[PDB]
């Protein structure tokens, strides 16, 4: 939609784009450990790599080794679950469907304030202009710039305040970005 | 050098490393260090983030004060004149414009710095916490301090802000080397009590993960769990005990 | 009345509307009278205008950015899915990002291959394949210390304004009808302290985690480690170290 | 209009930097590998 106003400028890493970096992080996790995000990329056998990870929770190697096709299939098994889990559990994608539903709703209660008449003779600035004098037509119409800017303002403050919220999820989701797939967290319940 | 050599053991590479070259890794954080006065010194925009701050409030007042030349329909901006050419009367519906149209704009500034002020609260939690963390402990939490192995940071203070030195370990020059997740000896499988198995192609060794030092494969690093018939990846090697 | 662009449409209006009218109270089509045609408005075409330039103190050839245009309505113009870009050849081959356009889209003055303004697609960084196996590690066999510098702000300034005398200065006259408002400025003036005060906290909390101040040897015998360039100079007026001289250098107030 | 001053380009001014910060947002969270890494053509991950 395009309106009096208002424009939505596209983001500067393309959807195409952001799913080359998913990737880069993926290949990067499975073929390197943690590694990768200190220095290069020093590749590891997939088990190995899964031993000092369970080394790393204090749980002796051979464990894994002694039973990687269970926990292989334990894995795959679990990973399957997610995508029939989140296709038919519902509001489980909720918090990204609100950023969505309350940038939406603020730009259509923005644009619906253009109906307001804040005590002018009529909210339409051609209709009252082509029927006031202007010594009176200048007065009537301050009160709609005032109830108009005012409007704004407001829009402005309030995606000021979303804003905020929006960058602190940013900077919690770079932080377990850095610390739950580059690395493996000692740190209790913050990646799961 | 014994505490850095301990900040070494806190990131997975044995003492001796250290000792071993710390002529090198002193010369080399020297090296380092110096490079960072270069840097600062011929690299514009480093700042950046502290001079925004300081350039987002000077704007803030520059508008403030450019908001008193604003008439708000009042016939004119100056209060003075206002009140010296009207009777009180007539001159009160005038300045109520000012005053409204002044306080407005008040508001909005205090509302916007009130904003910037909570995100400048942020900034300084978590410089609070990389003190801490980073400056007065070693942290294992990555990429927090620093790209790297953390093992030690300074402060600088900044105006109105700090400046983090991140001193980390970052690998360097590695091999291909092939691998297998444990040997088999008379039956008996052996697993590494540190590091991983690496072969140079016809002999067997046991590194730490982080730094290339075979050693020949004993008792005394490894250690037995079940038999040969278990575990996936296993080669035939012959570990040797002290005491035959 | 308004303004805006005509077009056909192929909404079945009922015999009796007059005009149609879509979400939010915008008029979306109206029908004509002494045709009876159901004729469709769009707004006719608008957006900002954006400035590309590498600085003056580089050169003062300068790219366009019409924000959400077709190239149909005014040397060489290149149409990309952020607006209509002039001024800026576009290149095949990726560089890094230098100036953002939007969708992807980079621009930059190259200085050495084109004399000008070039546009491109970012790119996301060098490729390189990692060499997986089933059997095979990859094990440094040296090491480098490395020292990244982390920058961080902390406080802001402590300003303070007085409402009476912002919005009246000296004049009783209309600080008689600023008390008609209540308690606006003492609100001012008490969250304005709130900030001034808690900026003071952050530097509190930030920098004093020692109870008591460590002072260094007079001998620096470190085993090889060099920190002169991080310790204070006795040389100085202001005992600040090398780097926080620097520092305090580079910020311009 | 004009006689309200620098309230328009101050509310520009704002939304602006609200849309800045955005691109900040998606790029510290996302760029955060220096290269792009691929995975090999074989899937031999010991069975994951
Ligand atoms: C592989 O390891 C063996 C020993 O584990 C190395 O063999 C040594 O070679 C040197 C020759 O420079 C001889 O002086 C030593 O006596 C040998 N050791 C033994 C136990 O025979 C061999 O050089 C290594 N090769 C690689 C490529 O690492
Ligand atoms: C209003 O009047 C005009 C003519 O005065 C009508 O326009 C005619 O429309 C028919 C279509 O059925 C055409 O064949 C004629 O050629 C048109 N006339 C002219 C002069 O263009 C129109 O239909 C009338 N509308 C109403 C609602 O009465
Ligand atoms: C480690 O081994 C891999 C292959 O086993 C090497 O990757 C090759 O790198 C060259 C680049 O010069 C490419 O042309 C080849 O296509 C790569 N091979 C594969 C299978 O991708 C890598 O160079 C080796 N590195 C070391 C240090 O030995
Ligand atoms: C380990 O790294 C250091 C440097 O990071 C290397 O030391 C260099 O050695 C050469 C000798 O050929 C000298 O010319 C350089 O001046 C040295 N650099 C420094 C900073 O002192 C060392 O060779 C590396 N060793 C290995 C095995 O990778
Ligand atoms: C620590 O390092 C600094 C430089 O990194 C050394 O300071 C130098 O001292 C000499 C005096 O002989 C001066 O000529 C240089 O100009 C100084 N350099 C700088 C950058 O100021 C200092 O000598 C070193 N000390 C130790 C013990 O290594
Ligand atoms: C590794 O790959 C080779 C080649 O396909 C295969 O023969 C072997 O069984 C695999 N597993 C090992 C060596 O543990
Ligand atoms: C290891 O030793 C056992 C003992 O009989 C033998 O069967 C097996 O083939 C050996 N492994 C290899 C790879 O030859
Ligand atoms: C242009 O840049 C040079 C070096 O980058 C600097 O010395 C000069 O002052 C700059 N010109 C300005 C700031 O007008
Ligand atoms: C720009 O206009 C041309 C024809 O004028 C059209 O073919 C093209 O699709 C337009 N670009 C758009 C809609 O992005
Ligand atoms: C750019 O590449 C496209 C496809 O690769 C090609 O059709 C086009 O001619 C190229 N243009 C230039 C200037 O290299």
């Amino acid at each position: 939609q395009k309106f009096n106003g208002l424009t939505v400028l596209p983001p500067l890493l393309t959807d195409e784009m952001i799913a080359q970096y998913t990737s880069a992080l993926l290949a990067g996790t499975i073929t390197s450990g943690w590694t990768f995000g200190a220095g290069p990329a020093l590749q590891i056998p997939f088990p190995m790599q899964m031993a000092y990870r369970f080394n790393g929770i204090g749980v002796t190697q051979n464990v894994l080794y002694e039973n990687q096709k269970l926990i292989a299939n334990q894995f795959n098994s679990a990973i399957g679950k997610i995508q029939d889990s989140l296709s038919s559990t519902p509001s489980a994608l909720g918090k990204l469907q609100d950023v969505v539903n309350q940038n939406a709703q603020a730009l259509n209660t923005l644009v619906k304030q253009l109906s307001s008449n804040f005590g002018a003779i009529s909210s339409v600035l051609n209709d009252i202009l082509s029927r006031l004098d202007p010594p009176e037509a200048e007065v009537q119409i301050d009160r709609l710039i005032t109830g108009r800017l005012q409007s704004l303002q407001t829009y402005v403050t309030q995606q000021l305040i979303r804003a905020a919220e929006i960058r602190a999820s940013a900077n919690l989701a770079a932080t377990k970005m850095s610390e739950c797939v580059l690395g493996q967290s000692k740190r209790v319940d913050f990646c799961g | 050098p014994m505490q850095m050599a301990y900040r070494f053991n806190g990131i997975g590479v044995t003492q001796n490393v250290l000792y071993e070259n710390q002529k090198l890794i002193a010369n080399q954080f020297n090296s380092a260090i110096g490079k960072i006065q270069d840097s600062l010194s011929s690299t514009p925009s480093a700042l950046g983030k502290l001079q925004d701050v300081v350039n987002q409030n000077a704007q803030a007042l520059n508008t403030l004060v450019k908001q008193l030349s604003s008439n708000f329909g009042a016939i004119s901006s100056v209060l003075n004149d206002i009140l010296s050419r009207l009777d009180p009367p007539e001159a009160e519906v005038q300045i109520d414009r000012l005053i409204t149209g002044r306080l407005q704009s008040l508001q909005t500034y205090v509302t916007q710095q009130l904003i910037r002020a909570a995100e400048i609260r942020a900034s300084a939690n978590l410089a609070a916490t990389k003190m801490s963390e980073c400056v007065l402990g070693q942290s294992k939490r990555v990429d927090f301090c620093g790209k790297g192995y953390h093992l030690m940071s300074f402060p600088q203070s900044a105006p109105h802000g700090v400046v983090f030195l991140h001193v980390t370990y970052v690998p360097a020059q590695e091999k291909n080397f092939t691998t297998a997740p444990a040997i088999c000896h008379d039956g008996k499988a052996h697993f590494p009590r540190e590091g991983v198995f690496v072969s140079n192609g016809t002999h067997w060794f046991v590194t730490q993960r982080n730094f290339y030092e075979p050693q020949i494969i004993t008792t005394d690093n490894t250690f037995v769990s079940g038999n040969c018939d278990v575990v996936i990846g296993i080669v035939n090697n012959t570990v040797y005990d002290p005491l035959q | 009345t308004g303004t805006g662009v005509l077009t056909e449409s192929n909404k079945k209006f009922l015999p009796f509307q007059q005009f149609g009218r879509d979400i939010a109270d915008t008029t979306d089509a109206v029908r004509d009278p002494q045709t009876l045609e159901i004729l469709d408005i769009t707004p006719c075409s608008f957006g900002g205008v954006s400035v590309i330039t590498p600085g003056t103190n580089t050169s003062n050839q300068v790219a366009v950015l019409y924000q959400d245009v077709n190239c149909t309505e005014v040397s060489n113009v290149f149409q990309t899915r952020a607006g209509c870009l002039i001024g800026a050849e576009h290149v095949n081959n990726s560089y890094e990002c230098d100036i953002p356009i939007g969708a992807g889209i980079c621009a930059s003055y190259q200085t050495q291959t084109s004399q000008s303004i070039i546009a491109y697609t970012m790119s996301l960084g060098a490729e390189n394949s990692v060499a997986y196996s089933n059997n095979s590690i990859a094990i440094p066999t040296n090491f480098t210390i490395s020292v990244t510098t982390e920058i961080l702000p902390v406080s802001m300034t402590k300003t303070s304004v007085d409402c009476t005398m912002y919005i009246c200065g000296d004049s009783t006259e209309c600080s008689n009808l600023l008390l008609q408002y209540g308690s606006f400025c003492t609100q001012l003036n008490r969250a304005l302290t709130g900030i001034a005060v808690e900026q003071d906290k952050n530097t509190q909390e930030v920098f004093a985690q020692v109870k008591q101040i460590y002072k260094t040897p007079p001998i620096k015998d470190f085993g090889g480690f060099n920190f002169s360039q991080i310790l204070p100079d006795p040389s100085k007026p202001s005992k600040r170290s090398p780097i926080e001289d620097l520092l305090f250098n580079k910020v311009t107030l």
